[PDB]
Order: C-alpha cells, then structure tokens, then sequence
RNA sequence: AAAGUGUACUUUAUAAAGUCAUUGUAUUGCUUACAAAUAACUAGGCAGUUGGGUCGGCUGCUAUACUAUAGCGCCCCAAGCCUGAUAAUUAGCUAGGCGUAACAGCGGCAAGCCACAGUAGCACAUAAAAAUUGCUACCGUUAACGCAGCAGUAAGAAAGAUUGGACAAUAGCUUAAGGGCAGAUCCAGGUAAGCGCUAAAAUCUUUGUG
C-alpha cells in the first residue's frame, strides 16, 4: 500500500520525507551486512581447502 | 462542456476527459490531481483508440514526463486510466486564446445555469 | 538422539531463533539454527549457538551468551535472525544495527495487565 | 486486451475490427424518428459514429453533414432538448461548433416558442464561439419576451426568464 | 540466487527503492547389507514364480561411456527359486522413563520417524502437501453431516478439567506507507503427585528512637 493525497499540506509533506530516510538507512544498512559476510566466506572456504590438503 | 476538464474532479476517469475533447485530446498534456503542480509531470498523448465493445472507454498512448523530461525510450499506453484526479492542462498558446470562455464558464457556472459535477 | 542436521533445506530457509525456555513469568532463552517453518521447540536443528537471560539481575545488568566464531560462519551461509536476534546483535556490536520503521498506531496503554486476568480480578 | 507499445497497436486493430460506417444506418434513422425517443436515439448513433472512427484511423468531426437534418426533425418534432444537449457536449458528438449551426438552433427554438431554451443554446454557443453576433443577441431577445408573455401565468416561468436574462446580460 | 535481466507496474517541487515476469554445469536419487516378539498340535511353498533376449518405460535444448536401478509391463526362450519356508497370534518403532549392585525385566511425561482422519477404490500432488480439497460405492443419523482441531454434551467405565482472557512476549502467514490474521503459544479456572512458606503476641523487631 501506498500514501497519496490531492491537498498539498503539511500532512503530505512529513509522509513524503519520513519514507525517504527509512529507505535511505535501510538501504545502507544492507550493503555493510553483505560484505562482511562476503568476507567472513572467503576465510572459511580457505580454511576447509587447508584441512582438505591436509588429509 | 469541454471547458470542466480543467478542474480535477472526483470519479472523473482519463476517457471522459480525452472523449470531451476536440480532435479526442491529441497532442494535449495531462495530469492527475494528486501530484504536485510544480513537479512538472504529465502526459502527451499521441494516439488513442476507443474500446471495441463499451464505445465509452479509451486506451491512449504517449509519453511520460518527469521534471520535464522522458522516463522511457518508446511510446506504450496509460495504464492509470482506470484511476481518478484526471484534468487537462492546456498550452500557453490554448490558454490565452481561451481566456474570455474559461471567464464566460465560470460566470455561468457562478449563477447556477451550469453544473460541474453532472458533467 | 538429537542427531543435528546436515543436509541443508531445500525448499525453505534457515533462521537464527529464540527458545522459550523459562518457568511460568520466569522466561529464559536458548539460540539455535533452525528451519523457518517449524514447531517453536523441535528437536531439529542444525546449533546451538547462544543463550539469554532477559530479566535483571542485583547488578542491574542482562546476561547474554554466545560463540563469535560460530555465528559469523551461520550468517555468512545465509542464516536470517529474527528481529529480536538482530537486537541482541546489534547491541553486542556483532553486527550493525538495523533501522526500525516510523510509528504512527496510538501505543497500548494495558501491555501488562490486558493479558494476565489476575491483575484485572484485583482491579 | 490491448498491446502495451504502440508499434504493435496496427495488427491489434486489424483483428475482428468493430462495426464503423453508420452513414447508413443514421440517414435512415433521422428519417423514421417522429418523437423525441428517436431523437436520443439519433444522438446515441451520433456517439457511437464518432467514437467508432478511431479504429479506422481518423480523428475528424464524422458528424459534420447530418447536423442540419437533425435540427430540421427536432424542429418539426417539438423537442429542444435535444438540440440543447448536443451543445452542451458538441465535441463529444463529432459536431464542430459554427456560428451557422448556432443561429439555426436559435431560429428552431425560437419558431417553437422557447425563449428559454434559445436563451441556453446561446450560452451554451458563447462558450464555443469567441463572438456572438448581435443580431442573433436580439433575436433570443425577442424570443425570451415571446415566452414571459405566452406563459406569464407561472412564477417558476418568469424567474428562469428573468435568470436568462440576467445571464445573457452579464455575458 | 542475501543475485542478474526488463520498450513492464507503483511512489517522488523531497528517490532511494520495491512490486510483477523470467533466468542455475548438466537443472529436486536410486540401490544393497546387518539387527529387531511369540510361533512345528503351522511341512511343504512358488508358475510372473527363478533367470536370459527384443521392445516399452514421455514431459526436450554439453560431449562420451554400445543404452548406464529393477519381472516395473508385453512377447519369446530355459526350468529354475525358497525350505524353520509358507500360514497364523500379538504390537506403532526409537528413546527419555520405573525397579535392580549389575545382568536382565517392563513401557505415563520432552523430542525424532512412520501411518491415519466414519469404511473402501480413485483423480490431483512430482520435490516439502490433503482433518478443515474433489469423484464413486458403502455404513450410521437426518439433498446433507461424520470434533481422533480448542471448549463442551450424552452413553459406557472403579476412574477422564472451563462451552475462560489476550495477541503484551516467543515462533509463524501476508504487506515496503509500519498494518492485518491466529483455540500454536503465553496467562487464568478445576483436580490432596511433588517442592517452599504461613496458621500467637511481645519495649510498635536498638537494621529502632532521636
Ligand atoms: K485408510
Ligand atoms: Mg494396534
Ligand atoms: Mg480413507
Ligand atoms: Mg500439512
Ligand atoms: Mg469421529
Ligand atoms: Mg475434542
Ligand atoms: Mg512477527
Ligand atoms: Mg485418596
């Protein structure tokens, strides 16, 4: 669902920009979250291929 | 009258205003009530083509402007005609042509003889 | 008996879930790798990883338990946490916090007292 | 369901196209109509004409010839209203608003007597034509005067003349 | 794939995004072996039965392996296969659990697997799916229904609880406008497992008075 209104108040206004930040901030929040998990991957695969030879 | 498109009004669908039109609205611009009049968005209609079997609606095409210039690469139809808030925006040129009957409508509409919301 | 799972789900997903296992008004909690759509305490997991202790103690303090390096390993193979998880991990500084929504519902003014008819006897 | 791009709106409107020539079945209809329920169903044919073109392509006033002989059968009829709604909505019917057009509405309802609805024709005129002739100003004169006097007996009669009047006044 | 792509959809004088559609290096796996209650006043069992050859065994779109589960099915060919077999009685299995120095014996609680939803045969549904999906016949009440979902009623029995409150918390379904749904669950009521405390006052507890 969505929020539209035809009166150019104040009302409308707030909506507009609360949304705007909430998105903002979760689209950050995203990108640091994969690549620390990109990284956290690579050291674990590298790990196994050591015991792998190792065996 | 052709002259009540200029003001959004509620259940006004975008085929009444187009079939209320000269020429069916063609190269007109138009846009809903619910965006911002400074926003600069609005269509441009190109082509329209009325329903095979109802003969009161329409499927238009055009282009989509926002802040004054095109969102895609290629004509395609309204697929908010369905949607309420519809009015015209005539040009420059329309507008001042246009002055003494938008003044002639609102004067009869004032005293009661005219009816925007039946039509 | 509580073989832990190996086979990852094929048509589901893996979630970082809370446990009740506390007493009657006495709620304690256990983390654990478990399938998305599951009975709350099955016996089918794949970790336990952590546990949590929400009520306070004569410190003033919650007491919170986890393996660092296992979660990380859990989170990178694609483990979701709940939105009580992301809390304790936020706050923990595992992970960075995530954002909450904006509020516009009038608040409840019976949260602990609506549920528990005893109160409302005494009332 | 009709094409999203426009370069495929030419083989969708090829296939099972819609019924468009009505020049017939309107030159027969305008001769049969004797009352005002043939009267609307004239203006009905006139929609559907005008909106029944856009398959074929054209976007003109369709109804641009048979406009006279729908005045001539209102007038014999006795029904204005006709004429009256046609003015109102002249574009959504394919009839391009003329000042010949005008002036023989106005003749029509002053030959029956309306000063009223001659009064309205020609409101309704002054919001399609940018200058009304004045000759025309007086004969809706003489046609509102006609009418107060044949039905002064009512009062609601008198204060829509008197309304009219005021209107055609201030425009 | 916590991904990419779009002549697609929605919101914006504030814009980042999401929604819908589609895409994976072979595009969702079969087989074998061992163990597990009585039971001979059950001694013969099997003929698609044991094995071999051609053909079939579909839902495409890397290349080879000479066709790469199967008597799973048709046709043909050879006579083999099992023999405490075959037929019966009883039981959901694992395990926590209870007695015992142990060995053994028996099977109330948390959880895992399997089967079923009045009875039976079928269609979808393959890969994670039929209490609250269909078709047909039958049984019991009255064209319909089947509470082995929560509460509750009647009969039977020595013996089986309220026709309660709430989504505040945990888990789940849907949704980018921050909401909606819920007899899972959390709380209360009822019933002498068990565990803890009270059933007498004392300078109005000197942890006081000031
Ligand atoms: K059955
Ligand atoms: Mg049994
Ligand atoms: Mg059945
Ligand atoms: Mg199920
Ligand atoms: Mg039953
Ligand atoms: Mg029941
Ligand atoms: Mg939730
Ligand atoms: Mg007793």
């Amino acid at each position: 669902r969505v929020f539209t209104s035809n009166k150019m108040d104040e009302e409308r206004a707030k909506r507009i920009t609360e949304q705007r930040d909430f998105i903002q901030a979760r689209v950050e929040w995203k990108k640091a979250t994969i690549s620390l998990y990109k990284e956290w991957r690579r050291t674990f695969l590298q790990k196994d291929i050591e015991e792998q030879h190792t065996k | 009258s052709y002259l009540a498109q200029l003001v959004p009004r509620d259940k006004r669908t975008l085929s009444n205003v187009i079939l209320n039109l000269p020429n069916h609205g063609i190269g007109g611009i138009f846009a809903r009530d619910t965006w911002h009049p400074e926003s600069k968005r609005y269509w441009e209609i190109l082509e329209v083509v009325t329903a095979k079997d109802s003969s009161a609606k329409v499927d238009a095409y055009g282009y989509l402007y926002y802040q004054g210039e095109k969102t895609h690469p290629f004509p395609k139809r309204v697929h908010s005609v369905w949607r309420y808030g519809w009015y015209w925006k005539p040009k420059p040129e329309q507008e001042k042509l246009l002055q003494p009957l938008k003044e002639r409508y609102n004067t009869l509409v004032d005293m009661g003889i005219i009816d925007p919301s039946q039509l | 008996m509580n073989n832990l799972l190996t086979q990852l789900p094929k048509h589901d997903l893996l979630k970082i879930k809370l446990v009740r296992w506390g007493f009657n008004k006495k709620p304690f909690y256990v983390l654990s790798v478990m399938k998305r759509r599951q009975a709350r305490n099955s016996g089918n997991r794949y970790e336990d990883i952590g546990w949590w202790d929400p009520s306070p103690h004569q410190d003033g303090n919650s007491h919170f338990g986890i393996k660092f390096d296992r979660v990380k390993y859990w989170l990178s193979q694609g483990a979701v946490p709940t939105e009580k998880v992301y809390g304790l991990f936020g706050q923990a500084g595992i992970i960075p916090q995530k954002p909450a929504p904006p509020k516009y519902k009038p608040a409840d003014g019976n949260a602990d007292t609506k549920w528990r008819p005893e109160l409302q006897k005494n009332l | 369901i009709a094409p999203s791009q426009l370069d495929k709106l030419e083989k969708f409107v090829h296939v099972r196209p819609p019924k468009t020539d009505y020049e017939e079945d309107i030159k027969q209809a305008i001769s049969s109509v004797t009352d005002n329920e043939g009267l609307k169903k004239c203006l009905d044919l006139f929609l559907t004409n005008h909106a029944a073109q856009t398959w074929v392509g054209k976007h003109e006033y369709a109804n641009a010839g048979q406009v006279s002989d729908f005045i001539k059968v209102c007038e014999k009829v006795g029904s204005s209203a006709p004429l009256v709604t046609l003015w109102q909505s002249a574009y959504r019917y394919g009839v391009d608003p003329t000042v010949p057009l005008l002036r023989s509405s106005a003749a029509a309802c002053a030959a029956l007597g309306e000063g009223a609805d001659a009064a309205l024709v020609l409101l309704y005129g002054s919001c399609y034509i940018v200058n009304v002739p004045e000759d025309l100003a007086a004969a809706v004169r003489t046609a509102l005067e006609a009418h107060e006097k044949a039905q002064e007996g009512n009062a609601e009669a008198l204060a829509k003349v008197q309304k009219y009047r005021e209107a055609l006044d201030r425009l």
